[PDB]
Order: C-alpha cells, then structure tokens, then sequence
C-alpha cells in the first residue's frame, strides 16, 4: 500500500497540497488537461527538445519535473500524487510564489525555454508598420518571433494581435504585431452582476490610456508619452488561454462563458482568419484564497471537478459561476 | 551598434542610456549607477514583467531601442 | 477469437448476405446508453414475453448477450451465430440471397429491441387527434403521452423524438396538424445529383413541404395532400439515414453523392421549432458505410470507443484504428449522432 | 363504436372496431372483393394475423395496403 | 411687381409664412431639395401618373398642389413664395396640422404624395403572409411584389425601403417574421439624456430588440389571445433618398451625422446588398411652446449649402449643420 | 371563404373580436362594433397604423390583415 | 464665333498642334477658384512684372483676358490666338513634339510666378529633417516655400510632400518635406485591363530605387537612393496626371489600362500621413481626355459647370452635354478634383 | 558663402563646381568652361525639368547646395 496508490483512470488523479502553493496545483490540472500538451509528453517527444542552456530557461527542470508528474498522473496508477519534484523546480526558479493568475505565465514561459528548439538566439530588430499592410508585418512578426521562439508551447498556446499606439501630444500611430500565450480580458467596471464572455472580449479590445506599467517614448516626439493603446486579436492559437482580471478587492461578476461553440469570428481582424470556433476544457476556480479546477477528460469526454487530492465527477451546468477565473479554450 | 534606452526611476523620472545588446544587467546596473549613483546591489530591472537576471546580456531579452525598463529599490 | 482485448474493440465475423447486420450492431453497440444499460443488467426485469408487436424477448435476449461478449474483453472477434439466427426466425426478409429492403433491418432492430422491452404490459387503444387550433405545446405535449401510454422503454429513452406534421388539402385548404413521434431521421438528398452537399442541406430539405394515400375528412375522399415536418423535440441518440438507394427495394441506383456531416459541435437548435427545447448539440459516435458491390454490396461501420474515445474501423471480424479524418466519405450511410452530455 | 378504414388494392372502404381480428379484416376481404385471406401491411410493418388492429392502434380513416401473395 | 419677386438663383427661393405652420415650410424646403423629386416634377412628369379617385388619396390635389409649389420655387423669378394653394390643401385633407399644439406632416406629405400618384388604379387586397421557416432572401422578394400590387409611384421609387420585422410572443415564445415597407425611418436616442451620441448609435438602437407597448396590440395566432410581443426590425433595403426622423420628443441630445459618406453597410442584413453609402441632402431644425422650424440644404444646381428661415434664404457652411436641432436628416444614396 | 377575424382595442383596454369580410365598408365595422360595445358609430373612429379609417372606405381599401386589431378612440 | 450662350459653354478652336493646350485651358477654365479669381479683377493687383522666373505678367494677363471672354456669355467659341502667341514666346516647345505632358506644369508655374505675391525672393537654406519631429519640419518647409512662392496658385493647387531617402551604402537616411502643385500617378506595370485609381495611389507612395542624380553627403559620392513619398497636405484643388507613356518624350507606347477613378466621394484621408489633417473629400470637376492617333493624337476635356453642375464635353470648339457615365474610359489623362466645400 | 554643385554629363558622371548663390548662370557656364574646355555657347543647363535661362543667378532658382543640373 502507499497513500495516493490505486488503480484509477488515467489523468483522473488529483494532486497533494504541499505546504501553499497559491494556484499551482489547480495550475496544474488545467495543463494537464490541455490534450496536445499532455500527448506530447506522454509520447516522450520533450528528450528530443530539452534545452539546458538557455538563458531564459531554467536548465530543462521546469519542464523534466513537468513532463514527469504528467507520467504518473495519466499512468492510471494513482488517485492522487503529491507534486514535490515540481514544487522544489518551482520553489527554486520562482521564490515570489513561496509563502496569483501570473504562475500559469511563469509556467507557459518555463516551459517554452526549456523546450526552446532556438539553441543560441539572433538578435532581432523589430520593427513598425510605417504603411506597409497588416498581411505584410503580421507574419513579419511571427517570423521574427520563430526565430527565438520555436517550441510545443508556441505550437499550443501563442497568438498574435495588433497594437495601435497614438501620442497625445504628436498624434502619430505607431502599429506592431506582438505575440501573447494567454489573454487578460477585464471586467466592466463599476460591477454589473451579469456579463457576457464576448462583452469582456470588446473591452479587451477597446482604446485605453497606458498606466504607469507602460512607459513609452515617443520616437517622434523624442519625449515619453502616455500613449493611447489599441489592442486587435489577428491570429488565435490552438488553445486559448483566457484569464478574467478579477483582481484590480475582488469583483464577484457572472461571467457568462460557453461550454461550446465559442466563436471569435467577429473579433477577428484578419480577413483570411478562418471560422475560429473553441470549446471549453478547463476551468480554474478561485474562491476568496483556494484555487480547483474543472477539466474535461481526453478519453471519455466527460468533466471532472479537482480538488487537491480529491477527484470527482462533474457536470457542465456546474462550470458557469462566479469562482471561474482562468479559461481554457481549444480549437475546433 | 549602440542603441538607445531608457530606465524609469522611483521618482518616475527617466534616464537616458547608451547600451549595446551585448552587455550584461550587470553592466546597465552600473551605468545606472555611473548615472544615479544607486549601488547595484539595491538594483532589480523589470521588463515586459519579468526581472532582468545578472549574467544575462540584453540581447538574452531582446530588449530593442527605445526600450524603458523599470527599476526598483531591493 | 480468444484474446487478451480491449472492451468493445471486437469483430464480428461475416456469415453470408446479412444486409448490413455487423455494422448495425457495432453502431449500436458504440451507443453507450444502450450499451450500459444491457452491461448493467436491467433488461431481465423488462424483458417484455407477451408483447403483441414483439419477439417474445428473443431479440432482446440475444443481442444483450452479444453485447455482453463484444465488451467482455476475451474476444477480437466473435461471430454472432445466435443473434443472426433470431432475426431470421422473426425477419427472414434479411436472410441469404433473396434480400429486399436492407435498410429497414435497422428500423426492425429499433423496433423489435423496444417491443422486447416495452414496459406497458396491455396496451391502451388511443384515438389520436390533430391540432384543432390548440397551441403546439399543449398539443405536443398530448402526443408525447399518448405515445408513452403504449411506447415506454430503454429504446423509446434513447431513441425516439417528435416532429410536426401539416397536412394541406388540395380543395379544402384544410390544415390538420399532428405531432408524431420517430426513432430515426431518414434525409433526402438533393435532386438532381450533386457532387457535394452539406449535412445540414439535408437536414434542410427534410422540412420541405412535399407531396405524398391520406383521407381528408372535410373533402371527404383520398386526395394527393402536401406534407410539412418541422422536429419538435430530439432524441439523446440521433440515428440519420441518407436516402441513397432511388431504388430502395434491391440497393439498386446508388447516389454517391458526398454528404459533408461534422464529427464534433452538430447544433441542431436552428431546426427545433420548439421554443423551450434545451440546447441540441451532436457529436458523431458511429457511421455506417456502404460500398457499392455485386450482391447487395459491403457494409462496415466507423465507431468511437466509449472509453478512449479514439475511432475505430470495423469490417466483419477486423478491427482496426481510424483517424476522424477518414469518416467523411461517399460510403456514409447511417449517421449516429449523441447529444452532448447524455452519458 | 366502430370506425372507418381502408385497404388500397394494388390498382376501399370498410367499417371496423378496434378490437377485430386482422382476420376479421381479411374475413371482409373475402367478402369485400373475393379475395381469400391466404397480406396486409400497415406503416411498412406487417401485420399478423392472430393480432387485433388495437394491437397496432390502427387510427380512424387510416389506409392499409393490400398486396397479394 | 410684387413683394417676394425678384430674379433669383431657381431653388434659393423662401416660403412666407402663413399663419403658423408647424414645420410645413421646413418640410417643403427638404422635398424641394430631394433632386429626384423636383426633377420628376419640374420635367412635368406628373401629368400622366396623377391619381383623382385612389380612396386614399387627396383627388390629385396634394401633388398637384406640390407640382406647382416647385415650379413657382425652381422657376428663378422668386426669392420667396406664399404657398397658400398648398397649405389650403394641407388644411383641407389634414386639419390635424391646424391649431397651436409634428413630425406626421412629412409622413403625411409623402404618403399624400405618393397616393396621389399611385400608378396602382384598383387595388387587388392581398393576403399577406409571413416566413414560416422560409429563407429571408426569397420572404423579402415576395413581399415586394406584394407591396408593389398595392403602391407604384414616384414615392415608392426614391423613399420606400424594406426591413425584417421579428416579433416573440412572451407567453408562447413563437417567433414570427414578416418583411415590412417603409418610407422613414423613426430612430431613438439613448435615455436617459447623453450630451453626445452620433447616428450610428441611434441607428443601433433602432433595431434593438424591442418590447412593444400600448400602441402596437399583437394577437398571437398560437396563443389565441394578445400579447405584448418583443418585435425585432433589421434594414433589408435602403432606398434611394433615406428620410431618418430623429425621436427628440424634448431631448436635446447632440446628435452627431455625416454630411458625407454615411456608410450603412454594416445595418444590412440582405448578403446581396452593394456598398449603400449616402450623402446629406437637406436636415430640417428644430428651436424649441410649439417650436420654429427651419431647413439646411445642399442645392442641387451649385452643390452650396443654404439656410431657409420662412422667407429669408442665405448661404451656409457644412460646419454649422450639425446642432443639436437637427431634426430631420435627409439623406441620397451615392 | 372571404371572412376573416380581425380585433380592436376598446377603451378600457379589452379586446373584441369581430367577423368582418374585406369588402365591408368603416361604416360596416363600426356598427358591429355597436352590436357588440353599445357606442354609436358617430361617435366612434377608428385607427390603424396611426391613420384613421374613413368612413366611405372598405377595409380592403386599407389592406386590414386578418388578426389585426384597430384602436377605438371616442 | 459671337453667339448668345450659357458663360462657360464655350468652345476653343484649334490652331494647328497645340499639345493639349485647348484641353488643359478647359480644365484650369472649370477650376471654380482660379475662375472667379479672374472674373472678379483679384489678379490686377497682384501681376508681378520683374519676377525672374515669370513672364512679365503675360501669361496670367493673357490667360485673365481668355477666361472673361469664356465666361462672358457672348461665345459658343473663342479662338486662343493671344494666349498661344504668349504661350510659344515662353514655351515653344510644344510648336515639333517635345513632353506634351509638361504643359500643365508650365501653366501653373507660369501662372504662379506672373501672380507671385513675394516681391524679391531671398535665398533659403534648405532642411532637412534631422530627427526633429515631423510636424515642426513640415510646417518650415511651408513657410521657406511661402517665403518665396505666394500666390493664387499655391492657394489653389500646393500641397507637400514627406520624401524619405535611404543610401544603399551608409544607411543613412535624409527626410525632407517638398512642395508639389500636381501628382503623377504610375500604372501597375505589365499593362492590367482595369485599375482603380487607389491602387495607383498607392504605387506612387511606394518606395523606388533612383536619372535623379543624388548626392550621399557621407558615403561620399552619388548613388541610386531608394525614395518614399507620403501625402501630408492636399490643395484645395487636386490636379492627378495619369503616367500613360511609357516614351513620354514622344507620346508613344502608351497604356491603355482603365483607370476606374471616382466621379464623387473619393476620400483621400487613408493616404495622408498627416495626424492633424481633417478629412479632405473630393469631387471630380474636370478631366483630359488624349485620344491616339496620327502624331501626337488629340485631346479633349470633360468639365463640370460650376454653375449649373451639369457635365460637358468640350472638343476644340464643340461644346456638348455629357453624362457623369461616360467619363471613366481609357482616354482619361489628367484628372481635377476639388476638396469637398472649399468653394 | 559659395558652395559645391554638379552637373551630369550625358554620359552619366558628374562635374563639381564652387558657385555662390550670387553667382550668374553665365559663371557657371563659364566655369564649365574654364576647366572642361566647353564654351557657353555650347551648353544649355537644366534643373528639375525647369530649365535655367541665362541672365538669372542660382539664387533666382534656390538652387540648394548638392544640386545637380543637368547639362545639354
Ligand atoms: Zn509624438
Ligand atoms: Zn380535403
Ligand atoms: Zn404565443
Ligand atoms: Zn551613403
């Protein structure tokens, strides 16, 4: 015997909490019900990519602990596994967590560099529209990006938008396509009890003025500007990672999201992006705190509901509700 | 091969830099220092919000001209 | 035969012209409500004996315990003597040579399954009624109870929905409404032939109004009325047919045209005219084919394993790996669509 | 009360309760056009004899099909 | 030798006032100012298609009344006019526009104006039928057709377009959808009162799902009783010359709108629609007791805005139409 | 069959039915709607898509929809 | 010749080869704003008779005295026989063939200098960018360009360039602001059937590779520079000459692509880099036709009245009405628009 | 102050000259001939398709410095 052990369907194991990990573990159960991530590492398809050099990365540990509590967690040997190889890799690499959405960011970009087929960078000069057309600098900028950045991770989770900067004081628009893993959508503000997933979309997408987060210098007025940004989605990745900024004292607003049929066709501003239709895998709570999460599993469709350690079955009429915090979307 | 960029103070004031994308935090640190005289052991550089790292040049993170990185007070 | 396997990735082995009994059952057989229901035991306490319209049980009987082989996981294939052998005793329309009419044998499987388990034990005659004018909900709702007063069973659970008949008369201009229920949709495909059409054209053109032996009572005879179905409620399990056979009797005068139908998200919610219908979203679980062939031609079936939920091929006795990629093809023939979240 | 159906020839009317025989249907056949009862299909099932037409819930002003042999 | 004539550029001519007259002179100055219209007239294109028994019509009167007004207003003999034999004619078919207590004076010109020219001279009655799942672009055709059997004239021409009207019944919950005609368009301003709003604002809250209220009793045929629908208009067809009402009754509310290139594409739901994009032509102004009336427009000889008080006509610049009493925009399709 | 059902709304709110053919004059429907609500036509008028319906006129004249409901006003 | 007519709807007879001198007059004749500027005796005032690029004031003085005969109303046509003579006396190279295309260009400049308000033009330095911000260099270029060039035409017709230039070897990159009074657009190249006029817009603010002989101050000698034009202002009234030949020395190996260009509407504001520029719309007012031919070919012009708004068509001494329909052809050369509301 | 200016042969390479802008276009005519050896007679000079007539400096002109003429 040993606490933990049985003979439990694969991927259907929950993980230990291990002194307070904030969002890790629900972090983890998120990814790991990410199917082409997963699939990838219980193919043993990461030996051939591990990159222990890398500047950025963390010497192949982020993504070797990774990939090996994903083995016993799909192994179907246990119901649930006590994460402490992960944790230490964790730990070590990132203190500011020991003692909250910005772990999974920690954890996409750890896992992007240990896995980084770029094994000794160029420099890269990037580089404004100056009238060229968006078709022309957009997949300029992804060329430029996959010549850093070449990974499962940018595969899976990297997309691309638009941004529009304006000056206050010189007025001239300054466009670059700049890559993302994950979105930040906000919440309307002052609160409303009920919003429409689409509804934090277009707010993500509107004209906002930079904070002090953003100091930008102004090339012609050779002076630093608070410019005006304009954020416009132009190419989604296979899974969309979306996180609602409930954090700015929390807002406890409704979020409406679909189980199915997400469609961001009407955001897109690409007139050559395809149908863009998602469906819900993953759903990470948050409760004012306490970090669960909801996953569909690969093999047999069906939700589940994790807890820690503990491991039920769920249903999708339970997912929608105010503890939703972090979206996993995948591709049709 | 020089570049221009930029640091924005505690006071939220800012600081011109000459730099090339090959020397190191470290040495961005001195030449805050040269320039604000704030020793580097009380210097962490953030940008794009990630901390910039010591041993690491600013070609490791790409940072491009006209860049304004953050500094914060250890 | 015997063999180490996983549970419901089993053949079964050919036995002469069986119009397309091996795929009927595997798409059966991959419908896991039905499944289950037989694996857990709960159809010896239903097995109706003494049903006029049934099998006394036999059909039932026997296909539970082909199931129950077929997910045991001793066998990569079985060959399914004993079932045949009772759809011979009780439909010899599908036996040997002298076949006719071979898509009806999943029609008579639906029926002969509900029949041996139909939980009225003496049925009620009901004199059904149209409309008169009375709202659909209420009238729906009456139709529904009517059925269930004669028709309540695992099958009925799965299988059946409700569709709106309009019935127009030629003189009297005369409509009588009706709701009806149905097991399985049978689609037309457009005419005349087209290479390519889209699953939902069919659907499309299912709820067109056509012209059939119907009495009208206020013009008081048979006239040629014209017909119009709208589906009012759907089943967990969808069963489509594609009308490909012109010539249904013998298989004859195939139309190979390809039906594009999606593997994942079939939202049906644009084709209920009932209101307050829940959402109706689809997933493929089965498919079975045809090819074209001397005889009556060759039947297999596409099929996702419940547990892995991977694809499977079946031809008679083999069973092999399937990429969804390859479901999509002229060969389609009865689709078996699941409404998300029924298991 | 009885009820009106039809049985359609391959190229008629009868008077019925639910609870006759499929025979007492065929044994109007005999006597409807001179057709001994040695196939009657409802609803592209058939029907047996033995069976009422309760047994089917054959409706009022429904249509059967008669074939022969 | 008289007072009002003078040789005059033809179209800047006045209209006195005449007592006291809601927004008949407005009204005038921006059919006057629909070049489609005045052409159709001043060509003496009316003679043939004039109507003097339609049982909704006025014997001919209002048009011919109207045709003339033009003449005497394009002829360039005039820097002002009394239009008496008009506004007699106005008073004598519509006495609801006489005491001191408006915007049904235009509804009731054009739709005046368009019986007395109705090419239709026995109207078939006509059963008109909703989609029943049919496609909108085949329900949309046929209910041209049908609104064509009924009304053909100059009017339908240049004004008259098509929207989808859904309506919901709130018990029931049947959605039932007929395409339906129109010559303007009534658009809402957001309340409560906002400083700003431009039109394409008000345009969205025109077809936005809508509760219907004292005015619009709806039977529901499967129900079998009334009910208070939710209707749904989308814009189907656009015509020539779009007459767009703002609804100020007063909200003052800034309403800002394009001289040019007000582009409509994005309100229509008909696939098979081109570019609909319109120029202003002419907005009718509104100063707040019963209120006075005046009118900008573009003359369609000289292309130059003017300003028309009553009588008095000058000249104006693009910069000062857009005010807080614009009224009534008049817009031609490019 | 030429009949058709067709409602107005009295004054109170309340809706009533009438069996009308379009060929019926305003006069027609108004003395139905005597027989049914006790108001003399003369004092009746009745509107539809804002616009009286004139008495002289049939209501094919005003194209009436079977289920439309007209407003009486006193 | 002396006829009772409608002002403006007037004729020019031809006088042998005149390049498209007749064509090119109609077109300045329904430019509105130079038009009443004549009409209304503004010109006296401002002839320059000493400017050393000017003509001692004939040419405005002649060009003055032809448009108040056309616009008097006593002619169906005039005979330009002043206007020429001062024409040739300045320019005779258009009568042999010699760019009959640079006429218009020597019109308005002529025009501008024999009106040219500065009255002993200083000597000005010129700027270039040198990392200042775009809009404080773009303002002294106007104003060192106003310091010399002040006129009715600069009102009318200037507007300014921002001219990028990058040397192959330095690197190095020069920004100055340049005034134009016309734009040359080029066709797509090979020759297309049908171009719309935007596209040709965008090919003239496409970057060329350098018979401009350009000196690199650094890389020390002269290189085929790499120049970008950006639209920052627009005149009032925009003058578009359509790049047909290919020899345009000679007038030969011309381009028959169709230009669809606009009648009305055409919205200029997606090309100006300007930030602080409103909308600029404009409306075709008038255009040059060039027909080929024996020798040079001949000319025409399409023009609308500013009075009545109506289209004419103006060949040599025949003056007839046209339709807005039949003006996009392939004979379109030169194109006058005028800034929506600046009359 | 005087300043450096070309002119482009037609065989396609330059000449460079110091001229001030008081300079007459005849100097530069001469100048062009004082060490090229072409009389002013011979020359025609052309800038920016704007042909320079004799008896005007380079001032009239704003000719800037690093300009090139064109020769005939
Ligand atoms: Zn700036
Ligand atoms: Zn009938
Ligand atoms: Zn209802
Ligand atoms: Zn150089």
């Amino acid at each position: 015997s040993e606490p933990g052990r049985n003979n439990e369907q694969p991927g259907l194991c929950g993980l230990s909490n291990l002194g307070n990990t904030c969002f890790m573990n629900s972090a983890i159960q998120c990814l790991s019900n990410t199917p082409p991530l997963t699939e990838y590492f219980l193919n043993d398809k990461y030996q051939e990519e591990l990159n222990f050099d890398n500047p950025l990365g963390m010497r192949g540990e982020i993504a070797k602990s990774y990939a090996e509590l994903i083995k016993q967690m799909w192994s179907g040997k246990f119901s649930y596994v006590t994460p402490r190889a992960f944790k230490t890799q964790v730990g070590r690499f990132a203190p500011q967590f020991s003692g909250c959405q910005e772990l999974l960011a920690f954890l996409l970009d750890g896992l992007h560099e240990d896995l980084n087929r770029i094994r000794k960078k160029p420099y890269i000069q990037l580089k404004d529209a100056d009238g060229r057309p968006d078709k022309v600098v957009a997949e300029e900028a992804w060329e430029n990006h996959l010549k850093r950045n070449d990974s499962i991770i940018v595969d899976i989770f990297h997309g691309l938008f638009k941004s529009t900067l304006v000056c206050p004081e010189c007025a001239k628009i300054s466009v670059t396509f700049d890559p993302f893993c994950y979105l930040t959508l906000p919440l309307p503000m002052p609160k409303k009890p009920f919003v429409k997933l689409k509804d934090c979309i277009e707010l993500f997408t509107t004209k906002e003025k930079l904070g002090a987060e953003d100091p930008w210098y102004c090339p012609n007025c050779k002076e630093h500007q608070q410019a005006t940004k304009k954020l416009d989605l132009w190419s989604l990745p296979p899974v969309l990672v979306v996180h609602l900024k409930r954090f700015s004292d929390k807002l406890d607003t409704l979020v409406d999201f679909p189980i199915n049929d997400l469609d961001m066709s009407e955001f897109l501003i690409n007139p050559n992006a395809g149908p863009c239709r998602y469906n819900l895998i993953a759903v990470s709570n948050h409760y004012g705190g306490h970090y669960t999460a909801f996953a569909k599993n690969k093999d047999d469709g069906k939700w589940y509901y994790f807890d820690d350690s503990s491991v039920s079955t769920a249903s999708e009429d339970q997912i929608v509700s105010k503890a939703a915090y972090v979206l996993f979307y995948q591709r049709q | 091969a020089a570049m221009q960029i930029f640091v924005k103070t505690l006071a939220s004031k800012f600081i011109s830099l000459e730099v090339e994308p090959s020397d190191t935090i470290e040495n961005v640190k001195a030449k805050i220092q040269d320039k604000e005289g704030i020793p580097p052991d009380q210097q962490t550089l953030i940008f794009a919000r990630k901390q910039l790292e010591d041993g690491r040049t600013l070609s490791d993170y790409n940072i491009q001209k006209y860049s304004t990185l953050h500094l914060l007070l250890r």
